[PDB]
């Protein structure tokens, strides 16, 4: 079908040398791949759907001119959204970069019931509504 | 076979024979008038043919809802899950223009009494709480004696008339508050909680006060229940028209010459009704503006309608408005009718108890605009904003206090668009 | 005592409303303490007994 006269690659994929990143940020980095924690301030669920990769923390100092802050660390501002965990890892295998992996943290699923608001002998009942 | 017209009632067929105190209303004056009578003896057929009787009786609640009440009395008649079942009586009677069931309560406190044991039974309860409001002080003590007497005669508490059956009768009084008229805002001020309504589908029948089975039922509704088991619900079945079978109470208050409280058949005409008991409009039928055919909560009709409209629950849905507590308010034509509305606006905004946010926001919104348009600082363009408005609040409510809001404003929108277009016409050229 | 008794053991709360209102028949109002006193005799926590006292406009807390 594919008639392209295909070869055998039989090596795990490494692109460490074509990506032209320098070797401080490839050996010295630890990516993180997470799925974000939900903003406790919001009951909004959306930003917690994907993936991401995020980079170690570097330091930040004062501009002695502005007191702005100052940063020597190219990957601060990287963050990468994948589909799924599979992906990421995969994405952070062949650039050569460390990597943690936290497992999503889905909520339990929860018995809700409005009626036991007003139970005859339980604790649940309450006291204001 | 059936009847096409209907009124005129015998006072044979009256079952509030007491109705203007006029007689003892102690328990000799109720027995001498038949209360009490072979009480024993419709307890000992069971709650089965109790039920049986207010079922073929059609009878429907006399509160403002009008649903079947041999029909919603059947889901306390389940088997005990451990729990004790109780019987709530609504004494609120807050709806404006509503004057029945103070008469029931203070001139026959004894077919109450006699109706709470045989509802009471029917649902198999073991004591009936009756919430009466709090500022009919003088009419819960004539209660409270009343359910002293039956207490002495052994009509009410261990071994009730003899029949082995428990029941005590338990009387609260409000704190006033209208929207504790509503079943489960009645539910948990005897609880001692604010007078906020629950949500369905957690039933009364099902998890009620103190979160067990509980009956919520009005005075009217419940002080008629042992006539019928007497007489039969053939016999009950025999007035009105088919589904609106009954007697009915009627409280003609406003613009009529002789305001009052009477019985009549449901069914009965509007202007039969205003013209033999409450003698007529003020000025006779010509000075007619609009009738409040249900109290405040049910929307106004217009003179037009009026003429040939009957009072039952069928008649009154098809003429856009309804039966609801049959407080029949009459307004004239000297009337400021924008102005007669806007004051049932403030009532709804005054008494809304402020749990969830239609009515707790959109009660306070309608004042306000309705405050406006009897000045006529408004645009023509805000009538149907005002429309809108009120059509945000019916039925996303918790309870139905906000579609008796919602109503009051659709009626006047609907039949007197041009008297409140013209009074912003007048604003407009004066306040140039 | 006689209104508490009106009501199921282990639901003395139902009681707020009668025991408010007769602490103002005695006295003619509500001052905070009186609410206060409400609240020890029924076991209820006192800002259930604010809630009743202002949301029924019977009771007077002036
Ligand atoms: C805002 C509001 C106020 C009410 N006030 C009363 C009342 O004062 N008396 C009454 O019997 N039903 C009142 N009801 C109706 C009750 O919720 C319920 O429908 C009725 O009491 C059930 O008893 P019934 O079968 O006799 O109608 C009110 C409903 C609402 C929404
Ligand atoms: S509609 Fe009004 S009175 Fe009814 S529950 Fe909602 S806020 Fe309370």
């Amino acid at each position: 079908t594919r008639d392209t006269q295909l070869i055998t690659v039989d090596e795990k994929l490494d692109i460490t040398t074509i990506t032209g990143v320098p070797e401080e940020h490839i050996k010295t980095r630890k990516a993180r791949i997470f799925v974000p924690a939900r903003n406790n301030m919001q009951s909004g669920v959306n930003n917690t759907k994907k993936w991401k990769m995020e980079f170690d923390t570097r330091e930040r100092w004062e501009n002695p001119l502005m007191g702005w802050a100052s940063t020597a660390d190219p990957l601060s501002n990287l963050v990468l959204t994948f589909s799924t965990k599979e992906d990421a890892v995969a994405f952070a295998e062949k650039n050569g970069w460390s990597y943690d992996v936290e497992e999503r943290k889905v909520p339990k699923p929860k018995s809700k019931s409005y009626g036991a608001n007003f139970s005859w002998n339980k604790r649940t009942r309450v006291s204001t509504k | 076979p059936k009847k096409t017209s209907f009124g005129s009632l015998k006072d044979e067929d009256r079952i509030f024979t007491n109705l203007y105190g006029r007689h003892d209303w102690r328990l000799k004056g109720a027995q001498s008038r038949g209360d009490w009578y072979k009480t024993k003896e419709i307890l000992l057929k069971g709650p089965d043919w109790i039920l049986g009787e207010v079922k073929t009786s059609g009878l429907r609640g006399r509160g403002g809802a009008g649903f079947p009440t041999g029909l919603k009395w059947s889901f306390m008649n389940k088997p005990s899950d451990g729990r004790p079942k109780y019987l709530v009586v609504n004494a609120d009677e807050g709806e404006p223009g509503t004057c029945k069931d103070r008469e029931i309560i203070r001139h026959d406190p004894h077919k109450l009494v006699e109706g709470c044991l045989v509802g009471g039974r029917a649902m198999g309860a073991r004591a009936a709480y009756i919430y009466i409001r709090g500022e009919f002080y003088n009419e819960a003590s004539n209660l409270q004696v009343a359910i002293r007497e039956a207490y002495e005669a052994g009509l009410i508490g261990k071994n009730a008339c003899g029949s082995g059956y428990d029941f005590d009768v338990f009387v609260v009084r409000g704190a006033g508050a209208y929207i504790c008229g509503e079943e489960t805002a009645l539910i948990e001020s005897i609880e001692g909680k604010q007078g906020k309504p629950r949500l369905k589908p957690p039933f009364p029948a099902d998890v009620g006060v103190f979160g067990c089975p509980t009956t919520v039922a009005n005075v009217e509704t419940v002080a008629v229940s042992p006539t019928i088991c007497r007489r039969g619900g053939a016999w009950f079945a025999s007035f009105g028209r088919e589904r609106n079978s009954g007697t009915k109470l009627f409280n003609i208050s406003g613009h009529v010459n002789n305001p009052c409280t009477v019985e009549e058949e449901m069914s009965v005409p509007l202007k039969e009704l205003i013209e033999k008991h409450a003698g007529g409009v003020t000025g006779g039928w010509d000075n007619l503006l609009a009738v409040i055919p249900g109290g405040s909560s049910t929307p106004l009709i217009p003179k037009s309608v009026c003429e040939t409209v009957l009072m039952d629950f069928d008649a009154l849905i098809q003429a856009q408005t309804g039966l609801g507590t049959a407080a029949v308010i009459v307004m004239d034509r000297s009337t400021d009718i924008v102005k007669a509305i806007a004051r049932l606006i403030e009532f709804y905004k005054h008494e809304s108890c402020g749990q969830c946010t239609p009515c707790r926001e959109g009660v306070d919104w309608m004042n306000k605009v309705m405050a406006r348009f009897v000045r006529g600082d408004a645009r023509p363009a805000e009538i149907d904003s005002l429309w809108e408005i009120s059509k945000q609040i019916e039925g996303h409510t918790i309870c139905a206090l906000g579609d008796g809001a919602a109503w009051p404003v659709q009626g006047l929108i609907r039949h007197f668009r041009p008297e409140l277009e013209e009074r912003m016409q007048q604003f407009a050229q004066q306040h140039q | 005592e006689a209104i508490v008794k009106n009501y199921p053991e282990g639901h003395k709360a139902a009681a707020v409303l009668p025991v408010l209102d007769l602490a103002q028949r005695q006295n003619g109002w509500l001052p905070i303490s009186a609410m206060n006193k409400v609240a020890e005799i029924l076991q209820v926590p006192p800002m259930r007994v604010y809630e009743v006292a202002t949301f029924y406009t019977m009771y007077n807390r002036k």
